RNA sequence: GCGGUCGCCUCCUAAAAGGUAACGGAGGCGCCCAAAGGUUCCCUCAGAAUGGUUGGAAAUCAUUCGAAGAGUGUAAAGGCA
RNA sequence: GCGGGGUGGAGCAGUCAGGUAGCUCGUCGGGCUCAUAACCCGAAGGUCGUAGGUUCAAAUCCUGCCCCCGCAACCA
RNA sequence: UGGGCUACACACGUGCUACAAUGGGAAGUACAACGAGUCGCUAGACCGCGAGGUCAUGCAAAUCUCUUAAAGCUUCUCUCAGUUCGGAUUGCAGGCUGCAACUCGCCUGCAUGAAGCCGGAAUCGCUAGUAAUCGCGGAUCAGCACGCCGCGGUGAAUACGUUC
């Protein structure tokens, strides 16, 4: 996987975004475009809307959650059956 | 001989003491224990009801009586007076023994055990365990079962409220969750 | 038997080691070795002493039901989360990212012609 | 208690193996190996390895570390 | 004429003894049991509530309530705890 | 009211005389063919109308019930 | 920018791996060819179980390297077992490339160990260094092939004959 050395990956505007509302007794939704980042313990407890190819679907994050990526949270393709 | 000596020394000063019996006769104590099997699987091959029976004997010490459907159901293929499901009868110092090894061995050996429940009350003060499977007693031998089963022990005592009940039975030795 | 499942008696110790659930090839070579019993005799063979050695080390590992109620309880962890691999899991269909437009019989099951 | 119908029952003692804890009750099962017990007596031993006293929710402590937090996971994985 | 019926048992008709008709209203019988007979001894049900692995409305188990709401080979009436 | 029947998608056995669910066509899939048909190879499709009794056992025996078909429902 | 071309009740084509003893596994030992290499091929050493990492060496190359090829041969073990066959799927823990590995890369270790017991009607390739089978290099290419192109190793059976 990601190797050690590189440490994780969160783009840096979304990082920055999560950081500044840290302070924050309520937090607001995050919009994000960024499929990559991971998920950090600042990101628990927050709403982040996921671009998933055509909208921002929400998704809750908790401290189970950590550790994967925003855009596995957000399916992109809907099968309902055949 | 060592749960009735643990009942009369320590459970039941402490039974008095807690609940405020006017007379020692107040005391609740274990009536009797009933350990029921029950086999559908006897309408398919009576063989699964005589191993079950075999393996019941075993665990018990004593013959087990083989009931009978009271009443002819079809839903079950069951025709009223079919011998299925078994039990058996403990009372003093069988009963005892049984109950603490119970206690002792074979609640530990059951899968992922946290304890037994805490609301399998009838209301009266009589409990009953749902064993999921056999081989959790050690005289069952682990190998002999060909088919996995479970019971019901049903534990008839002379207390008047779940509450009494509880007491008894946890101080007895009930992991209770 | 070692860890309640009773491994087969004639075949050689590295082997009827392996049948214990969660424990593969490597890792029973590397229990023999810490407990010094060769790799090549029978477990029926085995003295009494090294039968408990043996358990001693199974022990201090992790197997059987515990190993399976890890491995259930991260699936479980997936699936109630929610992820696109707890989805997977759920629809039962290949979760490393296989394509399922051919094959995925192994997750999917028996071919349904209709 | 009715004859010859019965399954052959005897007292026995049993020891967790782990912890050493004792005490006597009757089997069904019969063990080769006996012991000795206070008022002079000797019985059957069937020793155990888990008992009420070894398995830890009598205890109650646990012998698992009850797993780790996977942002912990992480913490070492990376050295965060 | 056609259809239905022809002997025996039970109920209602039947008018609180008995009996009482109609091509009046309803059902059964042409057996069964070697115990489902006799006797001695012993026992009390159906359902419900609650608790309990398979097990689910409902299999078997336990406490309580429960005078019959069961059962009585076989129709109904009468009778039987 | 008198009969005849309810079994796979359709048509039919099996029912009498209790043990085990079939035949034909048809359908689905794969073959052959340039393609279709024919042909060849696989597969599916009913717990036997339904509910109760009899039995160790019911598609089969018994009872009722529901459906569908034909006839009748009045004569000098 | 993100997603899709990577979907998935199904049908077909083309391949890879298997179903095992003419084999699996462990150790030792032998023999190639075609090609590629500058911020590329990388020696040697050290670290790491491994993928690989660190230091560092030679080579714009019949000079160094990729690269001691695998089948093979010799021992030891396995004893016909859905297994010490099989290697799917899955969990965990990691190595790389890249800004980034969830959709959606490859690889490694541990763990798990699926179907599969030689395949119906039918159908394909091949006449000799060929079929079969064993590896190796290459283009594309940051990374990524069971595909394609090319190279060599071992190496058969059969052809009566032209009715169909
Ligand atoms: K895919
Ligand atoms: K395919
Ligand atoms: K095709
Ligand atoms: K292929
Ligand atoms: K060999
Ligand atoms: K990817
Ligand atoms: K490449
Ligand atoms: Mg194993
Ligand atoms: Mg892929
Ligand atoms: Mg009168
Ligand atoms: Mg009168
Ligand atoms: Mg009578
Ligand atoms: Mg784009
Ligand atoms: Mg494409
Ligand atoms: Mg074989
Ligand atoms: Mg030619």
């Amino acid at each position: 996987g990601r190797s050690l050395k590189k440490g994780p990956f969160v783009d840096d505007h979304l990082m920055k975004k999560v950081e500044a509302q840290q302070g924050a007794e309520k937090k607001k939704v995050i919009k994000t475009w960024s499929r990559r980042s991971t998920i950090f313990p600042s990101f628990v407890g927050f709403t982040i809307a996921v671009y998933d190819g055509r909208k921002h679907v929400p998704v809750y994050i908790q401290e189970d959650m950590v550790g994967h990526k925003l855009g596995e949270f957000a399916p992109t393709r809907t099968y309902r059956g055949h | 001989n060592r749960l009735k000596e643990k009942y009369i020394k320590e459970v039941t000063p402490s039974l008095v003491e807690k609940f405020n019996y006017s007379s020692v006769m107040q005391t609740p104590k274990v009536d009797k224990i009933v350990i029921n099997m029950g086999v559908g699987d006897a309408v398919s091959n009576a063989k699964n009801l005589d191993k079950a029976v075999e393996e019941l004997a075993l665990i018990t010490g004593q013959k087990p009586l083989i009931t009978k459907a009271k009443k002819s159901i079809a839903g079950f293929r069951l025709r009223e007076g079919m011998p299925i499901g078994a039990k058996v009868t403990l009372r003093g110092e069988r009963m005892y023994e049984f109950l603490d090894k119970l206690v002792t061995v074979s609640l530990p050996r059951v899968r992922d055990f946290h304890g037994v429940s805490k609301k399998a009350f009838d209301g009266r003060g009589n409990y009953t365990l749902g064993i999921k499977e056999q081989l959790i007693f050690p005289e069952v031998d682990y190998d002999l079962v060909d088919k996995v089963r479970g019971m019901d022990i049903v534990i008839v005592t002379t207390a008047n409220t779940d509450e009494e009940s509880r007491e008894l039975l946890a101080q007895l030795g009930m992991p209770f969750q | 038997r070692i860890a309640g499942v009773d491994i087969p008696r004639d075949k050689r110790v590295v082997v009827s080691l392996t049948y214990i659930y969660g424990i593969g090839n490597t890792t029973a070579k590397k229990v023999l070795a810490n407990v010094g019993v060769s790799e090549d005799v029978r477990v029926r063979d085995l003295t009494n002493e090294q039968t408990d050695a043996i358990r001693a080390e199974i022990d201090k590992l992790k197997v059987e039901g515990d190993l399976r109620r890890e491995v259930n309880l991260n699936i479980k962890r997936l699936m109630e989360i929610g992820s696109y691999r707890g989805i997977r899991h759920r629809r039962g269909l290949p979760t490393r990212g296989q394509n399922t437009k051919n094959n995925a019989r192994t997750r999917k099951g028996p071919t349904k012609t209709v | 208690m009715k004859q010859d119908i019965h399954p052959n029952y005897q007292p026995v003692v049993f020891m967790d193996s782990t912890t050493g804890f004792k005490f006597l009750s009757g089997s069904t099962k019969g063990s080769s190996e006996t012991v000795e017990w206070e008022d002079g007596n000797t019985y059957p031993l069937l020793r155990v390895e888990v008992t009420s006293d070894s398995h830890p929710f009598y205890t109650g402590r646990q012998k698992f570390t009850q797993a780790d937090g996977r942002v912990d996971r992480f913490n070492k994985k990376y050295g965060l």
